[PDB]
Formats: structure tokens, sequence, C-alpha cells
């Protein structure tokens, strides 16, 4: 790509952290130069604090401005709780059910073994639990999970794989628990 | 033990003269402001039927952010950013079935500064039909992530690559995908 | 329902 001129980056992050609905709220305003946070306002502290030397003059200056501090102190209500209410019904309350499929892997590394894949896709929110069972008994060894993959479009996916050495008659179950369903989803593979 | 986090994230980058303003909820974008068209762009279309945001407020913040960047550049005695190159992964959004529409996702993660060149290639040739992408999304370590998307019809005869260039890389990174 | 922003402050000069 060329153009190796030096670059200089300034980032601001106003973070509203919500605990138990909006029972407890913490506002953390952060200023970041390049990759280093320089100064922050933490509503649990109630005034600006420098994080590095570069942020010292800003915290000193902003802390001398009474109206500024009063607005920042009330922002847990006028900003965080306000914005939480604006979007609650389509963010906090968004629930999209996973699509769950089970299939043997197209590539089978070992003879007499069957790598099974449980694909859990399209869901929201990210909190999910995916388990494998063999004849009804949970497999707590031999399981590989890709972990939670955020797709960038308000959906997630995950893949959970089990190496079996199956016998005819055995029944393997992938079980998914997620806030969008009241009972676990299960998909079975019969060896 | 937090349940949720909403972040208003902004940046300005020189000498590119590039700014961004977005809101994030639990790591997903709610909206950003298009700096050129000067309008609010909702990440899912329906959000614009449920809420509003005055885009001119973002432009006013960005002007302040540009001026502040200049202040910090001088205050740091012109210390520039250290490039951090991205990690790139390509995956589909659902299990692949022959001739069943799907989407390829190119996930570009853990990089800074927020300037990248991304191209989808099919059989080595650039493809743009139906592609889309996100703006630069924040990370807790202050690096960035980004997603590019390519709807496609799986086939045994096509292979794909996500080609990514960034200042922290000395050569283009080509992340490959083909029907298994 | 309108999202509200926090205003960015001018740094010390």
């Amino acid at each position: 790509m060329g153009d190796t001129r030096p670059r200089f980056l300034w980032q601001l992050k106003f973070e509203c952290h919500f605990f138990n609905g909006t029972e407890r709220v913490r506002l953390l305003e952060r200023c970041i130069y390049n990759q280093e946070e320089s100064v922050r306002f933490d509503s649990d502290v109630g005034e600006y604090r420098a994080v590095t030397e570069l942020g010292r003059p800003d915290a000193e200056y902003w802390n001398s401005q009474k109206d500024l501090l009063e607005q920042r102190r009330a922002a847990v209500d006028t900003y965080c709780r306000h914005n939480y209410g604006v979007g609650e019904s389509f963010t906090v309350q968004r629930r999209v059910e996973p699509k769950v499929t089970v299939y043997p892997s197209k590539t089978q590394p070992l003879q007499h073994h069957n790598l099974l894949v449980c694909s859990v896709s399209g869901f929201y929110p990210g909190s999910i639990e995916v388990r494998w069972f063999r004849n009804g008994q949970e497999e707590k060894a031999g399981v590989v999970s890709t972990g939670l993959i955020q797709n960038g479009d308000w959906t997630f996916q995950t893949l959970v794989m089990l190496e079996t050495v199956p016998r005819s008659g055995e029944v393997y179950t992938c079980q998914v628990e997620h806030p969008s369903v009241t009972s676990p989803l299960t998909v079975e593979w019969r060896a | 033990k937090e349940e949720h986090v909403i972040i208003q994230a902004e940046f300005y980058l020189n000498p590119d003269q590039s700014g961004e303003f977005m809101f994030d909820f639990d790591g997903d974008e709610i909206f950003h402001v298009d700096m050129a068209k000067k309008e609010t762009v909702w990440r899912l279309e329906e959000f614009g039927r449920f809420a509003s945001f005055e885009a001119q407020g973002a432009l006013a913040n960005i002007a302040v952010d540009k001026a502040n960047l200049e202040i910090m550049t001088k205050r740091s005695n012109y210390t520039p950013i250290t490039n951090v190159p991205p990690e790139v992964t390509v995956l589909t959004n659902s299990p692949v079935e022959l001739r069943e529409p799907n989407v390829l996702i190119c996930f570009i993660d853990k990089f800074t500064p927020p300037v990248v060149n991304v191209t989808w290639l099919r059989n080595g040739k650039p493809v743009t039909t139906g592609v889309s992408e996100t703006v630069f999304l924040p990370r807790e370590d202050h690096l960035f992530r980004k997603f590019h998307y390519l709807p496609f019809l799986p086939s045994t005869e096509d292979v794909y690559d996500c080609r990514v260039e960034h200042w922290g890389l000395d050569e283009p990174l080509l992340k490959h995908w083909e029907f298994d | 329902p309108k999202y509200v922003k926090q205003n960015t402050l001018k740094l010390a000069r």
C-alpha cells in the first residue's frame, strides 16, 4: 500500500456499563492517543484523572470547570440511562434462535473414528452453552469448541466438535441452551 | 458482573484526515455517521424505524476531535502510532451446502491504525457483486476490528481469498477458503 | 426515541 508517513490517532470512548438492568450504572469516558489512554472520567470517581503524563493538563483543566463536572456527573442519567431506554426493546431484548445442525466432518482424520460437528448459527445474544452427550451421558473430554464467533451483523455462531469412536447403536446428541428457547434444543446422530 | 455496555466511539486520524463516529452495544454496532453523506447509517435497517440520531452532532464532535488530535500530536512531540498488523480469518455464516446461498465473512482483527485495504478474490480475480463491509469497530485494547461480506453460491470449482493490506504487514495477506 | 451523544471537550492548550 505505500505511504509510510507517520500516522497520529486520537480516539474517544464514552462507555456506559449497566448492572442489573439500569439499577447500577458506571460511565467511563476515555481519551486515547495512538494506543495509550491518557485521561478518563469515571463516574465512580467523579472527576477527571490522568492515566499517563500526557493527560495531566486535561484533567487539571476540566476539573476546574464546575458546570462541566456537574454535567458529567449527571450523565449516568441524562446519557447512559437515556440511551439504554432508547434501544432496550431491540438490543437488550433481542433474541434470535440458533439453527443447529449435526454432520460428520467432510474430512475424517482417523479410521474407526468419526469427527462429528455441531454447528450452531445465527443466534443472538452471545450467551450460549453447547454440550455433547453419548447415550445420554455428557461428554466432558474430547470436545473442541471454536468459541463464540461474532459475525458483525448482530448474530453469532459456534462450532463444537467431538471425536468419537462410535459403535452401531450409540446415540450422540448435541444440546444447545440459549435465552431464545425455554427448553434445550437437541439434534441427534445415530451411529 | 455487568450485563451490558453501550459505547460511543469516535476517532480522528492524520494525515489521512479520516474520522469515525459510532455507537456499539455489547460489541455490535448500532449505527455510525457517514462523514461524507453526513447522515446516520443504521447497522440493521430496522433500527432506523425504532430510533433516531442527529448526525450533525457527530460532525460537531469530529471537528473538536480533529483539533484535539493536532494538540496531542504536538504535546507528544510528534510521537506517531506504532502499526499493529491484523489477524485475518475467513469463515462462512452457515454450514456450506453445494448450490445453497451462503455468505463469506472476512474478519480483520487486532490492528491499528484504522486504515486497511480489503479485496475479495474468486479464482484469483476481484469480486464486488453484492459485497458489503463494516466501519472500524473498537476493541478494549484500543485496536480495531472490521468485517467484510461476500454472498455466494457454493461450488466445487470456485476458490476464494480475502486479500488484506495494512501498514503493519510487509506483503499482502491472502486468507484462503474453498469448499471442503 | 433519540440517542443522545456526549459532547467532546476541547483539550488544554
